[PDB]
């Protein structure tokens, strides 16, 4: 079993929306995936009250439930945590029990702020068990001027990113409004990027098998 | 449209 | 003097962006406006340190700075609050000392999450001192579907919502990258709505001079 | 939608 976590205190970064589509894509490939919802508002959990979900949903009553993961969700090929859109103990708890930490960030500059506090929680864990890290550009738009600013916001931290940024499309919203992922849509522009982004995520685990 | 387009990126990088 | 707050515990709700453009619209209209940033990440402040804003910018270190606003920024005409993106005491603080509360919500299902939070702290405040409130549609995209799914939510709550909304435009963002607001550019699609939305706010306090 | 009205 392995644990993937999506953390970033900033609420416009699309942590919840990403998970739904990546985990859904992860199940279609034969993997058994389980996702933990840590948001006190329980979004990934309310959405999944729509039946349609290729993954398993487990809500979090507190950080005590995010800690004992491998003791419970040990049977799944993957365990994914929908980050908490708040500066909290969550981020601290997650990194401590992960094998990969994905960090969603958007083009808007002021949306990269907390990208920092997270990157420094990993730098701490390196002392016990280095946790792999990667930046995931989401809601991308063709704004050169704006993307060079975000391209650099990453560089400094000194962590690799993903050559496959999640683009901004209306399908990523309407799909969630009904209770589906983007794989339940004719739209193939979105299914593409994710199917290639997901592939990347697995490559990180192949180098070591 | 002008003025401070880099100074933010520059610092979002520092944070 | 009157206090105004932009509180919505959710993150992509455009609180900060709204505050800037709306405040500018008010200052360039004559009034003296002072804005209090309460973000632990100081995004609005990090913004203000570059292009000169039209309003006065401040920075809070804790709720201690919010509770005393009627004292510090008393010489001003309006005090605006860029509420923290967290579910903190700031939301609790703000309402306690405000003549008006604006709740920025966006056309999405995951956004109306803690938007309901603010609504109850206002009803809870209604006991000691009635505090007005209005929802604010932001980043309005073109989807009749979602707009109603929100519009309905914005109704059950039992509060009004400005007839005008803040549309999604690459200018509202591009403008924050440089350092300007939206009135420091030729785009007249935004320069108008902000001005109209602002005229509403002025009417609200107009009915306090009437009664 | 049904849950959207709800929120
Ligand atoms: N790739 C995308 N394309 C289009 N809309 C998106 C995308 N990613 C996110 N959104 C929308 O942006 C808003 C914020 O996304 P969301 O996934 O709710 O963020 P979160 O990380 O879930 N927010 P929070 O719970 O506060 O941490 C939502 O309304 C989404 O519908
Ligand atoms: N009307 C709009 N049109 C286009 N983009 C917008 C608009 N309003 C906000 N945005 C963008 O969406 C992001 C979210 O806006 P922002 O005002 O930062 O939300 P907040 O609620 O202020 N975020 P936070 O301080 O983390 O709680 C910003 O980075 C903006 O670039």
């Amino acid at each position: 079993m392995k644990v993937i976590s999506f953390l970033n205190p900033k609420g416009g970064s699309g942590k919840t929306t990403a998970v739904i589509n990546i985990a859904t894509a992860l199940s279609r490939s034969g993997y058994n995936i389980a996702v933990v919802d840590t948001d006190p508002q329980m979004s990934l959990t309310n959405w999944s009250k729509a039946g349609k979900a290729a993954f398993d949903v487990f809500t979090a009553a507190s950080e005590k439930d995010v800690y004992g993961i491998r003791k419970d969700l040990a049977d799944y090929d993957f365990a994914i945590v929908d980050g908490a859109g708040s500066l909290s103990v969550i981020t601290s708890a997650a990194v401590m029990v992960s094998d990969l930490v994905i960090i969603p960030v958007t083009p808007s500059p002021l949306d990269f702020s907390a990208a920092g506090s997270v990157v420094t929680v990993l730098e701490a864990q390196a002392y016990s068990r280095k946790v792999e890290a990667r930046f995931l550009i989401t809601r991308k738009i063709e704004m050169a001027t704006m993307l060079n600013v975000l391209k650099e916001s990453i560089k400094d931290t000194g962590v690799k990113a993903f050559r496959t940024a999640i683009t901004q499309r209306q399908v990523y919203v309407k799909s969630i409004l009904d209770g589906d992922s983007v794989f339940e849509s004719s739209d193939g522009a979105a299914k593409g990027e994710i199917e290639i982004l997901t592939k990347e995520i697995v490559r990180i685990f192949e180098a070591t098998h | 449209t002008s003025v401070k387009k880099m100074t933010f990126g520059e610092n979002r990088d520092l944070e």
